[PDB]
């Protein structure tokens, strides 16, 4: 009970649905699996049933993390943030209770929204893991997460990862709709900037925000998070060295600042897309 | 308590 | 609980090792970097508000023997902040997950006593790419070290997360993302050589002049800052073996050492180090 | 805690092998740095003051058989100091991680027992470069050994780490760092090797001259001393043998042993020791 | 501990396999070198007092099938002192640096018993060169045999290492200076094989002379010990195949055995044993 | 282990089934002629191209031993855990020493044991190391265990290993009477329209073929009326000459070039 019980959060991070800056086929089967369940539960049904189980992929630093917590903030949910720490035990038949417990407590609280952040570090293939750790703890999910029917409230099963291709297909399996994240084009990186700088003041213009939006192919949303965390700090060097924000605190961040997704990276991530995401 | 030992 | 903290009693260093900012020859870049993390939150903390937040990770690579631990002393005299330097001993314990459970209490401490400051010293071992490692270490000690950076419920505010390293290309490509400013640590240069040796004597009684040292410093490229202070050892034991086989030291016993200590750093491992400061580094100057 | 010192307490030896500096043949530099690295900072601690520090490493390198280990002993006899002498069949262990605090133990043992001196025989099967390692043992207790070495929060005041290898240019570089006076144990020359062939005579009653073991040098040229040991060995079991075939010594038993024993060492292992001493070390006279 | 006692209690071999050394034909340098290193120290321990030590190991090689083996179980019937058989089977374990401790185990068992004889059966498996293996096995196994042969701390008292190998160019050099005495185990010659024939006729009837066994050595040139075995084996199975294909041994039975029974040795594997011999070796006679 | 498998069984080359009657057979049946110098035989190594019966020999060894018969063979030996390897080739012979008297029949001993000069470290010197020792070796006894052995390829074989194994015989592509009998046992008891000559024809057409080739040209010729009643009968030689038309060995004949080389120089 009690030491479970601290995977429910309860500060709500502001996050809107109009800070994530494009992603809409992402927005689009979150709110129909989120939202609309809640809203209008009339409609489910018959053979119309909610979607239980959702991955999202993609390379490090897209959105992922981030788009959970805009829905832990939109939900009106009860949201469990569970982890591998949180789970496995040193006495034996522990790490089958405290799934158990986990979704138990799920049903006490439905509707209920769970993040298994990075499956791929609770569930590792079993040909080599240890006996108790990886076998107990995956077979039990595995059950747990057969619960079709029952399951049409509460338990949403999200999950994130940066590594897809090295899940195990049981959980490929259970994982019904495996949407892929990837690096922000030109509208996206546009609004990025817009959003990022606040209400800070500044002298640039719509075509400003479009030159450096024009300017940063290959960035994901980390790194123009902090392209505009240091052009925000360029004003204190113009005081120390010993003003308004300019285009020049820009490019000089920008100069600066250098990518951090790989070209290879990519092609696997392409990969496990097109074999099965 | 299970413990871990380790292998070559 | 307390049997935990009764084990990590013994990182909360106490004794503020003695080097200032001036002890460190060379480096601009990253004493620059270093001071805008560190010192002016504390010292000015209303500028940090709306859209202008701190730095939380700051990466040190380079050739070994450069500066980066000396550095992170000289963090350690200035910060005022709690330095917790933890490492690898520190963090595998035998006892399924407390390899988790320990680095979650880890930054549950660094929390509770903020201002606060992580030194990770040799990350490349804790985070090794994953794609050859083992199950419990590697993905349960690097998931937890990168659900606890940034994750969900963790709010990293105020604490800040040093690293060093010299195998800066073997190190995960989700923790080369939480490191959010990679600054390269190169080998000295001209003026900071000349810098180095002006340090190492001290106040020890030489008959050297400015150019003396310029020559040194002349003398000595490829050298780091290891390497020089260990001619500037031998060269301060020069005296006694004068006095033996029978002072000042007279620059005929920098010579004598220079001639006998010879580099240790290669010159293909540098061409690995400007392979990652040109793909995702800063520079270091 | 107490279970790992009751593992390192077998590592502290306490017998004295009674090898004296007499007793050791040529290598007179190397010699003299141990003599100054261990003897003197004991014996006059008063000049050890402000920037004249001790040395903190010292590397035995050469070819099998030259006098590594044995110089090894002299310092165990000569030196008064707690002296460990540890190794890689120690350190390493079963349970995940404790293979480290046995590292991190062993040198905490050492500075509760200052002036100390660790030697870590082979050092090169500790400590291999880290590029195609395990994670455990290699990365761990690598990397202890580095932080523990010199590292942050861990005063390497007053003790003293020796370690001796035949392959020195297998070791990583940050290890070649800390060890900061590499020197060069060599194959023997002619009054080194008339040296021990008057050593390893001993007491035992000969006829031989000084000119006999000035011949018996002069043709040896290319033997170590592992070798001269043997010859001697022999040569000493020469009239045993002729009370089998049926006295004191011949130079005809010294011809007849060196005749027939057949050295160590070849001549492109000599390319590679002479290719390490020329790019990153010192030479041992 | 005593677990590790629990598995090494089955090399303490408790038969004495009843060859003695008469039976062993030819080779009488090797015969002479083992006695002299085995035998004569406990018969005669007040000999060996001062400089004059005895001999703490000898490897012999040579081609297959020539007496290797055969001679050390000569020893181990005659030597009267605890003799350990070991092979890889019992030093190779699985769980990361407890292979190293059953070394150590080992000699620190041998101490208890002194005098003592190991016999590592084809060292050439434990040692191989140290230039393509892997980090453990090799760098570890290997290491740990060498400082533990002769080391700082270790005391060789009172133990012989022998071993026997196939491949002796394929030997670490560090473990070529270790065995202080690499004989040389050859085919047999003419008086060799007319004495093997003579043994393993035993006490069978058998209406052969001198001149026939002389004739029988000079046809058999080229083969070993165990060929002349087999063709003893072959000659006495005849009579049994003349009751079933339906007495007494006359040299037709031997003339059938040789021409059915065909060789096991190459001429070029003796090229490269001879050179060996011609670098490093002794001759065993 | 005995099911039925016999001496009667097998068809052609009674020097393999002599030399093994007697190095099994005649210390069993008589365990008082073998006093003195005189020894019974201990290892054997029958090789030659696949097909031609070698492991069920053994298996006729087996049945036909009253003795123990642990077939083991290469593909559980192999693992990949430090000297995992050697444990269980040391506790095999534990058992068979435990156990007198006793055969160990290693099939396909040459994945064990391949001539040492191009394999890794570990596998090659410690699993033919341990075998070696094992073998022979100086605590070890090797009394009472016989070691068969069947390979393929044997010219890739270690000279250490071709030396302990003390009588290496080869089994060729077999004769005639061989084959006609190999006919007139796979059919079995099933009813044929067929003579002596018909299974004296059908031997003398099949030139080449090994026994493994013979088994299924009875099984296709069995299977051939089935297949005329169900996609729409009796036993023709036209079936057997169809089957026998449809069906291929697998032999070359440079392959039996060096297995020739292999007997002339040792075996
Ligand atoms: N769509 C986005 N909208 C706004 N900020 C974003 C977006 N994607 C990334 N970011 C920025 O990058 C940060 C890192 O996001 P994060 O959740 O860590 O990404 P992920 O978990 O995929 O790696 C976000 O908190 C924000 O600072
Ligand atoms: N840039 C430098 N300025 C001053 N001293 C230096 C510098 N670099 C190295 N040193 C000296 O060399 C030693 C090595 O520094 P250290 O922090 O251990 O280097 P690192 O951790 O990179 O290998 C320091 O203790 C100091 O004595
Ligand atoms: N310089 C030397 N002076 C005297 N004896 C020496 C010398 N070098 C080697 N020896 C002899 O060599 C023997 C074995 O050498 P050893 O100590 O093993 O050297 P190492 O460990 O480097 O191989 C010593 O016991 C000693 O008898
Ligand atoms: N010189 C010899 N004298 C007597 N028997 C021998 C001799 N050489 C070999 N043998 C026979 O060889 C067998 C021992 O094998 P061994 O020679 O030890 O092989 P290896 O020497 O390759 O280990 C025994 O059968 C023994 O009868
Ligand atoms: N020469 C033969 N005589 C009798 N039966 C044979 C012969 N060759 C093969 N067989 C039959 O074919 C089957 C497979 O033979 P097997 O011995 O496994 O082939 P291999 O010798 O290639 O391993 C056996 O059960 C055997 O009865
Ligand atoms: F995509 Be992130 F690095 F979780
Ligand atoms: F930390 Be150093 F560069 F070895
Ligand atoms: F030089 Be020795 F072999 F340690
Ligand atoms: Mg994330
Ligand atoms: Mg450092
Ligand atoms: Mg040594
Ligand atoms: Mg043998």
């Amino acid at each position: 009970r009690g030491a479970l019980s601290s995977a429910i959060l309860s500060e709500k991070p502001n996050v809107k649905w109009e800070d994530v800056a494009g992603l809409e086929g992402a927005k689009e089967a979150l709110k129909e699996a989120v939202i609309l369940p809640v809203k209008f539960p009339h409609l489910f049904k018959g053979n119309r049933k909610p979607t239980s189980g959702i991955l999202l992929y993609g390379p490090p630093g897209t959105g992922k993390s981030y788009l959970a917590k805009a829905v832990a903030t939109e939900a009106n949910s009860t949201f469990f943030s569970v982890s591998s720490s949180d789970l496995v035990s040193k006495w034996m038949g522990e790490s089958e209770k405290l799934v158990k417990q986990l979704f138990a407590m799920a049903r006490e609280n439905k509707p209920s929204i769970i993040f298994i952040d990075e499956v791929d570090a609770l569930t590792g293939t079993r040909g080599e893991g240890e006996s108790e750790a990886s076998r107990r703890i995956k077979t039990e999910l595995l059950v747990q997460m057969n619960g079709v029917g029952n399951d049409s409230q509460g338990v949403l099963v999200l999950g994130a990862t940066n590594i897809p291709w090295q899940l195990d297909s049981a959980i490929r399996r259970r994982f019904e709709r495996r949407i892929y994240i990837p690096l922000p084009d030109l509208a996206a990186r546009t609004t990025m900037f817009e959003i990022n700088v606040g209400d800070t003041p500044c002298v640039l213009t719509k075509e400003d925000y479009r030159t450096l939006g024009a300017m940063t192919e290959g960035y994901s949303g980390s790194d123009i998070a902090v392209v505009v965390k240091d052009a925000l700090m360029q004003p204190i060097r113009k005081i120390q060295s010993a003003p308004d924000l300019t285009i020049k605190d820009f490019l000089k961040a920008i100069k600066s600042t250098r990518p951090t997704v790989n070209e290879d990276d990519l092609l696997k991530q392409e990969q496990f897309t097109r074999d099965f995401g | 308590d299970e413990i871990v030992n380790k292998v070559l």
